């Protein structure tokens, strides 16, 4: 017995935190940790060295930005713990978290490491009753409200194509690349630098994802808007200075159907959709194709949908009809699935009781999960 | 809760039942509907402290095993009112508002108070009239017998009543302890020095009577 | 709470009009030493910082055992809450501190059980399943 549970969805770019049965995520907040780079020299200057969260937004030009997770997998465990425990503080979720149990997500084929230490965080350090390690397809897939399909979700860190069949996740088809969102912006960096635009600061690397977030599209056809004059479209910089973007604004978003624009030899957005829906069951391949749900924030890109279903027309079979859905809670059907499961009852006998931890460790997680 | 209480003053003293609505935007605040939750948890255990009480057959006397599943039956009543009372519909109405039906469906399972009164009410013919006040009360052997044969004629009331069979072994072997007792002090009382042989053989054929029915 | 308290007087409107008056009359001094000399932020953060360790310590249970198993559970119940020390930022050195003073109280109680049990008059076996219990607190410490 314990308190209601307490989803986190905890991404590679942003953090979203609520208590289960909420419509949305009432605290969503980046998931990065700020340290002021420059010298305090007054009394009544900003306390404290760690600024995350909105803190963190408002003096963004004053910090160096660190992100704890690269491609799903977290690097810097201090720096996570920090922000598991903002989630808890006054500012989000005003709650001990010694009295919730826990829905944390995992992206699909992430290290074993990575999900013992976040337990042994999650039983340690903050001392849930429970915990629950998810992965994001799946919830996605359920606040959608289907059971079968093909969940093509790309986040910050990681994209993936999963398929579930009546909920299960089918484990040996599903299709994973590290190139996400925050690939897509470092590539967008480096046009802006080719088109003599240069940002070096990790403060300035927020003002590139803006752009990105902004001002950046899919052209349905690569090579037809590759040779055509552009148009330069003028972007506003936080200090009031302009930017004319032009070729960079669709090129940079182009990294997620060719990776080998960065020289990477791994599969397509397109590739990883396909190929996932191509390795599971010939009995399900139709059902899979009829139903394709995107998720993640990188799925937001203008045209997404439509470049998406013309490279899976081209590489899917004649005679079957695809249908990819496009929810407008794209970037919180994951947490919405999590807040979906965790209202249930049943999810009483998902989580690992503190006492089974306990007791058995690290193995209570791997039976349980699995 | 006092926020709750606060309000259930504020809505009796308009002369109007309480409301879900009557808090407003409190329903909707995360910390209250935390903190009405963690005080239904406490209910949760403090009900189960009750529902899962259980005496040894085997120690004590019938007496007191009667006496505790007739105190048993008259707290898990009172439980049950206490349960209905407007305070407490209120919070879990409160609760099932922001959408936290764990605490809800919990409470009405997770506490057991309805298995244990399914239970102590199946219980209720045995204990209802188990008549060894008369045999505690007995003092002649004729009384005794009377008793012990009312004793058993309340045991046949037993195949309508789920118990276990080791429960009911052992409450039986506890009316052997008091029937040995009530035998123990009658047989006291008579002085048998102070009286002739042919009383002797009466008093030993009404105890061997006594046995016999046994 | 004391420093909950002065805060909750510090966000008052009297308290916020003086400042603002003597800003407006650029009687910086007082506004800027209220602000910073007053050290109460920082004394906010630490109790903040402790208060899961000081919250709701089972130390009651220890000196209100009057048996030595009830003593040995309430040493347990102790050193788990103990172990909620790495969410504090809590000085090590005063937890040992702190844990010289529960090992204080742990003398205490004991002397006190033992003197009410009269340990030389009873006799041998008794003697000796109290010395076992009072082990066994000991090997749990
Ligand atoms: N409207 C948008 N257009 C393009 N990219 C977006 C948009 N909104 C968010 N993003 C990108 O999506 C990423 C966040 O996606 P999200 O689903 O939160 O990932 P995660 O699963 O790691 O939480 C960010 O890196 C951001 O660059
Ligand atoms: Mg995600």
């Amino acid at each position: 017995i314990a308190n209601q549970p307490v989803v986190i969805d905890n991404g590679s770019g942003v953090i979203k935190a609520g208590f289960a049965g909420d419509q949305i995520p009432k605290y969503c907040f980046p998931n990065y940790v700020g340290r002021p780079k420059h010298v305090r020299v007054m009394a009544g200057a900003l306390e404290g060295d760690i600024f995350i969260g909105p803190k963190a937004e408002e003096h963004r030009g004053l910090l160096s930005i660190r992100y704890p997770m690269e491609h799903g997998i977290v690097k810097d465990w201090n720096d996570m713990e920090r922000i598991w425990q903002y989630v808890y503080s006054k500012d989000q979720l005003q709650t001990f978290s010694e009295e919730h149990p826990v829905l944390l997500t995992e992206a699909p084929l992430n290290p074993r490491k990575n999900r013992e230490r976040a337990a042994e965080v999650f039983f340690e350090t903050f001392n849930v009753p429970a915990l629950f390690i998810s992965m994001q397809a799946v919830l996605s897939l359920y606040a959608t409200g289907r059971t079968t399909g093909v969940v093509l979700d790309s986040g910050d860190g990681v994209t993936h194509a999963v398929p579930i069949y009546e909920g299960f996740a089918m484990p040996h088809s599903i299709m994973r690349i590290d190139i996400a969102g925050r690939d897509v912006s470092r590539f967008l960096r480096l046009y802006l630098r080719k088109e003599g635009y240069d940002f070096h600061s990790s403060s300035e690397f927020e003002i590139v994802k803006a752009i990105k977030e902004r001002a950046c599209y899919l052209s349905i056809n690569p090579q037809k808007d590759e040779t055509l004059e552009t148009e330069k479209a003028q972007y506003y910089l936080p200090d009031g200075s302009t930017i004319e973007i032009g070729p960079s604004r669709f090129r940079a978003p182009e990294l997620l159907f060719r990776p080998d624009l960065i020289g990477e030899e791994s599969e397509g957005i397109h590739e990883v959709l396909v190929f996932a829906i191509q390795k599971s069951d010939m009995d399900l391949r139709r059902t899979l194709f009829s139903n394709i749900v995107l998720s993640g924030g990188s799925t937001l890109f203008k045209g997404f949908g439509d470049r998406l279903l013309s490279e899976v027309k081209k590489l899917a079979p004649k005679d079957v009809k695809i249908r990819i859905s496009a929810p407008q809670e794209r970037l919180y059907s994951t947490w919405i699935g999590g807040s979906i499961l965790a209202s249930l009852d049943t999810f009483k006998k998902m989580w690992v009781s503190k006492k089974e931890y306990e007791e058995d460790g690290a193995r209570s997680i791997h039976r349980k999960t699995f | 809760h006092p926020m709750i209480t606060n309000v259930a003053k504020q809505c009796y003293e308009r002369g109007e039942k309480p409301k879900v609505t009557d808090f407003g935007d409190k329903v909707e605040d995360p910390t209250f509907l935390n903190q009405l939750q963690s005080g239904v948890n406490r209910w949760i255990r403090e009900i189960q402290k009750v529902t899962k009480l259980d005496r040894d057959p085997a120690s004590g006397t019938a007496l007191q095993e009667i006496s505790f599943w007739l105190n048993l039956e008259r707290a898990l009543y009172r439980i049950q009112e206490k349960r209905e009372s407007p305070e407490v519909l209120l919070t879990l109405d409160i609760l099932k508002h922001g959408k936290r039906f764990h605490a809800t469906v919990s409470f009405d399972t997770d506490t057991g108070l309805k298995q244990a009164l399914e239970t102590v009410n199946d219980y209720n013919p045995l204990m209802k009239d188990f008549p060894l006040n008369d045999l505690l009360s007995a003092t002649e052997l004729d009384k005794i017998r009377q008793a012990l044969v009312a004793i058993f004629t309340h045991l046949r009331k037993i195949r309508n009543t789920k118990y276990p069979i080791q429960r009911a072994l052992r409450l039986v072997e506890a009316i052997s302890r008091d029937l040995s007792s009530q035998l123990l002090k009658v047989l006291g009382t008579r002085k048998l020095m102070h009286v002739a042989y042919e009383e002797f053989e009466k008093v030993m054929v009404a105890c061997f009577e006594v046995f016999q029915t046994w």
